[PDB]
Order: structure tokens, then C-alpha cells, then sequence
């Protein structure tokens, strides 16, 4: 990945690739071939699936998504992330005269810098921003007293200067904006507070996910459920019923069902099939019946 | 287990903010 | 895992241990710690961990579940997986006088042998049939004339017989039957089919999952939404509107808005924050806003 | 990509049925 931005008061411009490389493999193999990309001797795309190749590690990289967006008419952003244990982010937001560089640890913000001014950022790999600066450090005093254009434009030439390596993909994506940002750290903080909002979310549909697999685990295909008690079934302390296969269904403890039977009559399944204990007679009901505990013979 | 072990497994660019951002301030 | 079962005329016994064996780790490493686990080498859990450390091979037992069943008064069943690429199966069912061993690859039943008269089935990893037919190869030929419970006991002191071996749950189960199932194929086939069942629900529920995460990343955090038509928000063609975080919601073209506003006013939004374009007065609605599509700035 | 790669990283009991089951006929 490999994120540029300027800001001034001038204006502020961001230009980012698209490159995620993911590697699925063991611990030492995903650091020796982690630095040996960074290191700069891995030349391009056809030397890494080769080495990775070697290491028997599989990596895959996927250019289909931007890593910036254009949030106004006042606010740019660009993000960068690494994932492996935990989920660290940084992201680096700009506008007219200001810019923020702000850290994500997973659901928290540990560093959260603001600037006044005029100034380059970088994000990226040990490598890239080795050889971005040696670009920039010639280039980079003229960009105060430029035009917007002319800046994205120097900006595209560093990125077609770079994109050879295989850490940045060939193709690229540039925003920017002139307009002062009254409420910048309101902006970061709301935009910020979305990105925490999708983890919840992420986690709660997680949660109901398995809260629905386990429902379904505890759908009973033998059992002695319960008694047909004043010509309903009443079933015992052990098991419930349920209307849908949902993640939080209603629970009943008696039950509507139609069939050929009296009062006092046990109520049993076997191999899904539910009817009378004795009888033998098939016996139907809208409702799904389960264990309550979601232990039966152990878990 | 499951949710544990992918992030065992998957690693989306490691070490890609290992080191500082790089900053010129004109 | 380990499961012995004895079929014949004085019925049906089947022992199994609950003892599941998860890797994690690279290729190479896997097969390597697989065969020398089955080689007889490895003496205990202790030497398990301890070489599966050497092999940075992360292993994670589980003895909380059962490998048997008691399907009926008629019909006993075992099973033992082996999950990896495909979810391979192999499942022994028995009753009085009959058995039957049934191969599951994924969702199809590659092999089902069915047998009438007296035998045992011993299933698990090389080294414990190995093991578990020196013991049976004598006493085997005492069972098809001796009552359940014995045969029982005989099968636990196989169990305590091996059990040592870290392939092996220090618990073990024991199921037995001594009634004739009139429909023993209909029976199986109707158990199998509840495992497919279950494969369907779970691959319905992960669409599910993937198909209401897809939403949430499709709600508008910036973006010109709509026009008020008739005091009524119309959405452009692009955006769409839903009731709940669904997997199958219901769309809407023109929705309910309360606020300050007329006909004719540009609906947009910014950080979340549903406004009037112009205006910057705030709007609210009972229902969330979507992309159309789920590719806004590339997927 | 995610259902492929625990597929391709947990691994239950391989090799455990890599061979036919032991049976007596009696
Ligand atoms: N489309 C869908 S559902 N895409 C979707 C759903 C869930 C995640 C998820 C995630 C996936 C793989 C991984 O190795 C780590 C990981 O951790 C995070 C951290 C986050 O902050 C957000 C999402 C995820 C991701 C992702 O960002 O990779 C994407
Ligand atoms: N509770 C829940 S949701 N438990 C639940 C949900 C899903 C599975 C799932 C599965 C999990 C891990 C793994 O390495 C392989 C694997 O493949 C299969 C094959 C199957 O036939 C059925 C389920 C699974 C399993 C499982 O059998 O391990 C359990």
C-alpha cells in the first residue's frame, strides 16, 4: 500500500493504490518473506508468487478497492491496514491548511495528531516511503505556491515512478479539495465512529449467526417431549418450542397440534418423526421443538 | 475456535506499519 | 477417535470415545505430525504437544462430544470424521443381527455396506486397528453367545486396554440394543438425510450472513440520495431505502421524512447525518439508506 | 476467500480414515 498526501493552504491532496496482499501460512515463513518484500529485493510480482512459492506459503492480492475516499467538498481521507492478530489501522486525513494522522488499534484510537500548515505525508511499507522521500525532498518545497492540479499531477508521477513494485498496484486513485473545514475534528470523529460502528455490527451478526447454528444443533430428533395435558401438549421442563428459526425466537411451553389423540397421552419423536408413545400414529404441529439446554450428551 | 484460528491463519499486510509515517512539514 | 461395534443375534453394542484432534498449521508439517501420531511412536499427550511445539504446529483436543448414538430401542449408530479439504465421514450403524458401515464424502454417500449375522467393526486411525483386532482376534469368537452387558464389559476393558494412546479420550460411551429394526434401511437413510440437512442449513445461514453484511457495508455514509417529490422523499435510481438489517428486506422507492422542508429540496447526507442540501437543517426517517449496488467505488 | 482458507488451515483428525475399517465376520 502507499498513501501520499499534501496539505496547505492551498489545498489538500491524497493520492492512494488499491494493493492488499494477504498471506495464508506458518509464523516464521510469513516474517521471512514480510521482510524479504520490504527489503527491496523482491523486484516484482513474479519473483514474490515464485519465492512464496518456495516458502510454501500462498499470499493473494486483491487491487479492487480504493484506499481513499473524498468524505466532502472539505475533508479527504486515506486509509491503510495491516490484519494478522489484531486489526491496526492508519489513516491519514487532510483539508485546507490542516491535516490529521490518525492510529487504530482495532476498536480504539491510540494516536491522534493535527497540523497547522503545510506539510507532506506518507503512509506505507519501510520501502516505499525510503524511495517516496527521495522524491518528494527535491520536489516537495515547490507544492506550496502550486495550483491543486499541478500537484496531483506530481503526485501521479511519483505513484508511476513507484508502482513497478509489487507492494502497490498499477492502477491508482487521487482526490482532492480547496475548501476550510470549520468542524475538522468533528468530521474525523464521526467518520472515525462509522469504522467502530461496522466492527459492533460485524460482531452482532456474528453472534446471532451461531446463536441461530446452535438452535438449530438443539432441534430434537429423539426425544420424550412432553404430555397432551387438557388436549394440548404441555411440554416438560426440558424441552421448548419455538415459532421460527430465528436468532431470539418465542418461546412456548404449550403447544397447538393436530392429530388422532386424548388427554394423558405421552408425546415422543424418533428419527424427526413425532407421534404417540404406543400408538405409533403420525402427529403434526406448526411450531419447532428443541432442547432448552444446549448441552444434551455434552458440548 | 473458528474465529480464533482465522486470525492465526490470514495476514494482510504485516509489518506495513511497523514504522513511522514519513512527514515533511514545509 | 476410536469406535468398536458388535452386531449379531443377541444384539447390538457399540463403544466410542469423544476424543477429536484439531491441527493448525502448514502442509508439510501436518502430514508430518499426522503419520508419526499413527506411527505408534508417540507415547502420550505429553510427547504430543511437545513434538507439535518443535513443528510450530498448534494441536487442540476436544473430548467434550459424543462419537455414538442410540437412534432407538432398534438401532445404534458411531461415527468418526475426518475434516480437511472435504468433510469425510465414516459412520458404523447396527441392530440386532444386521449392521451397516456407511462412507460420507460432503454431502454424498460414497459406500454403504449392510451385513446379517454376527461380526464386529473396529473404526479409527491405523494404529488402534491395529491394536484393537490383536485384543478382539481371541475373544472375538466368545461374544456372538454371550448376553448384551457382557459384551459390554468386554468392549470397556478394550477401551481401558487403550485409551493411554493420546488418539483416545480417557471417557468413553457404550450403547447397546437388543431389538430387530423391521426398516433398518429406511431408518439409516433417514438419519443421513438430517446431516444434510443440517450442511444445507449451515451453507444457507453463511449466505445469509455474507448477503446482511454486504448491506451494512452498502449504507450511505456520504452521498446525494434523493429529491422531495410531493413532500415525500423520491430516491434517484441509484439508492434505495429498507425497513431492517435484513438478509431479504423490503425496498422502497419514496419513503417517510420528518423535518423542516418543502417540495423540490435536494436530500443528501454527510458523516451519517441526513440533511437538506443548502439548507444543513437535520432530517430523520424510520427507515436505513443503501446503494443500489455493492460496488460503489470498486468490489 | 475467508470460507476457503479455513478449509485450507484447521485440519480434524487427517489420516484418521485414510484406511478400510477393521471387521470379523463371526
Ligand atoms: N464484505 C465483507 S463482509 N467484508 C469483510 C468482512 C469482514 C472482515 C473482517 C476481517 C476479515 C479477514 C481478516 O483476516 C481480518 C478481519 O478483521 C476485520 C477487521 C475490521 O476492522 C473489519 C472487518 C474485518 C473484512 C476485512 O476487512 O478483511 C471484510
Ligand atoms: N455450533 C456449530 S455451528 N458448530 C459447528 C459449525 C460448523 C462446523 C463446520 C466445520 C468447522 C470447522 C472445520 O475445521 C470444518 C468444518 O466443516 C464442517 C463439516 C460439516 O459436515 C458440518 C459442519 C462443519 C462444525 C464442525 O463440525 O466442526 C461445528
Amino acid at each position: 500500500a502507499l498513501i501520499i498526501c499534501y496539505y496547505g493552504k492551498n489545498g489538500a491532496v491524497i493520492g492512494g493504490d488499491r494493493r492488499q496482499i494477504f498471506f495464508r501460512g506458518s509464523e516464521e515463513n510469513r516474517k521471512i518473506l514480510e521482510e524479504k518484500l520490504y527489503s527491496g529485493e523482491i523486484k516484482s510480482e513474479e519473483e514474490l508468487y515464485k519465492l512464496a512459492e518456495k516458502l510454501n506459503i500462498k499470499i493473494i492480492i486483491e487491487d479492487d478497492r480504493e484506499k481513499v475516499r473524498k468524505i466532502s467538498d472539505s475533508v479527504v481521507c486515506g486509509e491503510v491496514r495491516s490484519l494478522g492478530i489484531d486489526a491496526k489501522r492508519r489513516r491519514v486525513y487532510a483539508t485546507k491548511g490542516k491535516c490529521a494522522i490518525v492510529d487504530i488499534l482495532n476498536d480504539t484510537v491510540t494516536n491522534q495528531t493535527i497540523k497547522e500548515g503545510f506539510g507532506i505525508v506518507v503512509l506505507g511499507n519501510r520501502f516505499l516511503k525510503k524511495k517516496a522521500e527521495e522524491e518528494l525532498k527535491r520536489t516537495a518545497k515547490l507544492f506550496p505556491m502550486m495550483p491543486i492540479q499541478q500537484i496531483e499531477d506530481a503526485i501521479k508521477e511519483i505513484f508511476e515512478k513507484l508502482k513497478w513494485h509489487p507492494t502497490v498496484s498499477k492502477e491508482y486513485d487521487i482526490y482532492s479539495v480547496n475548501k476550510y473545514e470549520k468542524n475538522f475534528e468533528e468530521v474525523i470523529k464521526k467518520d472515525i465512529e462509522s469504522l467502530f460502528k461496522y466492527r459492533e455490527q460485524l460482531r452482532k451478526q456474528l453472534i446471532d449467526f451461531g446463536k441461530v447454528m446452535s438452535i438449530v444443533n438443539k432441534i430434537v430428533k429423539n426425544g420424550e417431549i412432553g404430555v397432551i395435558k387438557d388436549g394440548k401438549l404441555h411440554l416438560y421442563d426440558d424441552y421448548i418450542a419455538i415459532d421460527k428459526i430465528d436468532p431470539n425466537p418465542k418461546v412456548f411451553k404449550v403447544v397447538d397440534v393436530e392429530g388422532n389423540f386424548k388427554d394423558g397421552d405421552i408425546v415422543v419423536i424418533e428419527n424427526g418423526d413425532m407421534k404417540i408413545k404406543g400408538t405409533n400414529e403420525k402427529v403434526t404441529t406448526k411450531y419447532i421443538i428443541i432442547h432448552k439446554g444446549s448441552h444434551h450428551h455434552h458440548h | 475456535k473458528i474465529t480464533q484460528a482465522i486470525k492465526e491463519c490470514l495476514s494482510k499486510d504485516p509489518g506495513a506499519i511497523d514504522e513511522d509515517p514519513f512527514i515533511i512539514e514545509l
